């Protein structure tokens, strides 16, 4: 018993799965809020692009654009969810077993 | 309501004590969001949240 | 009063003064409060008010025969020029005054 | 489109095919996923 907690004190290296785990949710978080700054083929970026700055009949042309590219971005995210959570709970049941 | 950088708009603004160089005019975050601003009327900060 | 050549540009300066575009447009001289088009969109964010006073001559011409993403033909010789195009945008005659 | 056209003509075109081409690569990469996912545990058992 002495042996095995002085060994799990001194290796650091053996926790890397539950460590991967949480900086994948994590990357993909930043990932996702980071997205938000991209232009889409307009003119500027910020959420305030589309809110106090130029006319409607030239400008429903242009929010469409944004609008439109901001969708594919939720539903990769949701699709990669779907898959990790798919391959977690086969280890779950196998823990269980 | 209306404390912001020159016209209309609502808003968000907090408290801050940072220490600022004096000529930066923006305070950002890592998520590339405004969060510390600095007043010329009295050159204390202040924050977002 | 004095309109010279390319050199001699002309200047409004922001120092000792107040007055609004609303005087501005409020003469007879002038028709209009506005720009061809600004509304709840697109492009004008910080807080922030209007235009700097600094004057200057850009081209446009080839734009029919176009769909952008490339180089043009007309506004580089005389004055340097960007590329962003959005915003407000006010042209038209006037031979009866002067 | 380019050589023989003024450059700034072709937007609207370029635009779409960049866009509509992109596309057609994450379902491959969906594919490839779910293929790999499955062979996984066809692995899993014969390693059993």
């Amino acid at each position: 018993i002495g042996k095995i907690q002085d060994s799990l004190s001194s290796t650091p290296s053996a926790l890397g799965k539950l460590q991967d785990v949480v900086n994948q949710n994590a990357q993909a978080l930043n990932t996702l809020v980071k997205q938000l700054s991209s232009n889409f083929g307009a003119i500027s970026s910020v959420l305030n692009d589309i809110l106090s700055r130029l006319d409607p009949p030239e400008a429903e042309v242009q929010i469409d654009r944004l609008i439109t590219g901001r969708l594919q971005s939720l539903q990769t995210y949701v699709t990669q969810q779907l898959i990790r959570a798919a391959e977690i709970r086969a280890s779950a049941n196998l823990a269980a077993t | 309501n209306f404390n912001f950088n020159g016209l209309t708009g609502t808003g968000v603004l907090t408290e801050s004590n940072k220490k600022f160089l004096p000529f930066q005019q923006f305070g950002r975050d890592i998520a590339d969001t405004t969060d510390a601003v600095r007043d010329p009327q009295t050159l204390e900060i202040l924050d977002i949240t | 009063t004095r309109f010279a050549s390319v050199y001699a540009w002309n200047r409004k300066r922001i120092s000792n003064c107040v007055a609004d575009y609303s005087v501005l447009y409020n003469s007879a001289s002038f028709s209009t409060f506005k720009c061809y088009g600004v509304s709840p969109t697109k492009l004008n964010d910080l807080c922030f008010t209007n235009v700097y006073a600094d004057s200057f001559v850009i081209r446009g011409d080839e734009v029919r025969q176009i769909a952008p993403g490339q180089t043009g033909k007309i506004a580089d010789y005389n004055y340097k020029l960007p590329d962003d195009f959005t915003g407000c945008v006010i042209a038209w005659n006037s031979n009866n005054l002067d």
